[PDB]
């Protein structure tokens, strides 16, 4: 029973979300390999835990620049629910502290690199290559917005392949628990509901409709709504209308109607029958749900392997000091971290 | 055709997310 396993599964989270796990090991405890990704308030790097030998990627994110981005509270959220949650498709959070400079947080290395670099790479996927990946970011909201999280940046970019070729969903930044509306404007510009763009309270109903972005887009190779600026983008969204590829089966086309439906009384995910509607859909009718939580049904693409800490799968970045100041910044602001 | 303006588009690489 679903139904079972998740009322034992949100036992589980409030514990950890009740009292946060906090101060967890130290940066002289990892050896640090390669930096795995780069951006704005901070950065991704494969590390090695001394220890024990085992490899993490590793998010360092420098608390200044944080405050500078109004990403405090969103930062919090982050580690609050990455601590407490536990999912076969989600990057476990092992370690998390802080310094004088920086906040870390350790979670496990995903090696076949990110869904964005092989999806561009290859073009596009079949349709049940697409399907496998689809089926595990279904149950992986299902077991979130069980626990009252929405999760509000699904995309390519944020999905890690590992070694078996199964899907981590990594990038909680902009995760939330809340019961309820909330109105925050964030997100990534292709993949926003009309709600996000018109400043409307939403809920979790925008992560279904990512959903049908992120299908469309394996499926086709491109996303449903593009243009070179993003405001050319969300007068398409808002528009309500899309146009599939001729070589979208008819099944496809249906799923992606009722997920980018700018109807929220119709948008599957958002009914009375929640994600049994996706689940119980035409599209999804070859899947076994419980074998793809169980890992045991075959991946359609396994990634190269050529050791534990291989970072070959992953682009590469100039590599930057880790630096820690003297003095102790922004104390306050991340005291709960 | 739709591929060919997508990948002329200058939206091809790592998109960021939007904030203030
Ligand atoms: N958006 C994913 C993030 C990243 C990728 C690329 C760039 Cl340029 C910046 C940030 C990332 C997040 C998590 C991991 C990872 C890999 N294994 N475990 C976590 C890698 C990259």
């Amino acid at each position: 029973s679903v139904k079972e396993f998740l009322a034992k599964a949100k036992e589980d989270f409030l514990k950890k979300w009740e009292n946060p796990a906090q101060n967890t090991a130290h940066l002289d405890q990892f050896e640090r390999i390669k930096t795995l990704g780069t951006g704005s308030f901070g950065r991704v790097m494969l590390v090695k835990h001394m220890e024990t030998g085992n490899h993490y990627a590793m998010k360092i994110l420098d608390k200044q620049k944080v405050v500078k981005l109004k990403q405090i509270e969103h930062t919090l959220n982050e580690k609050r629910i990455l601590q407490a949650v536990n999912f076969p498709f989600l990057t476990k959070l092992e370690f998390s502290f802080k310094d004088n400079s920086n906040l870390y947080m350790v979670m496990e290395y995903a090696p076949g690199g990110e869904m964005f670099s092989h999806l561009r790479r290859i073009g596009r996927f079949s349709e049940p290559h697409a399907r496998f990946y689809a089926a595990q970011i279904v149950l992986t909201f299902e077991y979130l917005h069980s626990l009252d999280l929405i999760y509000r940046d699904l995309k390519p970019e944020n999905l890690m392949i590992d070694q078996q070729g199964y899907i981590k969903v990594t990038d909680f930044g902009f995760a939330k628990r809340v019961k309820g509306r909330t109105w925050t404007l964030c997100g990534t510009p292709e993949y926003l509901a009309p709600e996000i763009i018109l400043s409307k309270g939403y809920n979790k109903a925008v992560d279904w409709w990512a959903l049908g972005v992120l299908i469309y887009e394996m499926a086709a190779g491109y996303p449903p709504f593009f243009a070179d600026q993003p405001i050319q983008i969300y007068e398409k969204i808002v528009s309500g209308k899309v146009r599939f590829p001729s070589h979208f089966s008819s099944d496809l086309k249906d799923l992606l109607r009722n997920l980018l439906q700018v109807d929220l009384t119709k948008r599957f995910g958002n009914l009375k029958n929640g994600v049994n509607d996706i689940k119980n859909h035409k599209w999804f009718a070859t899947t076994d749900w419980i074998a793809i939580y169980q890992r045991k049904v075959e991946a359609p693409f396994i990634p190269k392997f050529k050791g534990p800490g291989d970072t070959s799968n992953f682009d590469d970045y100039e590599e930057e000091e880790i630096r820690v100041s003297i003095n102790e910044k922004c104390g306050k602001e991340f005291s709960e971290f | 055709t739709t591929y060919a303006d997508f990948i002329a588009s200058g939206r091809t690489g790592r998109r960021n997310a939007i904030h203030d």
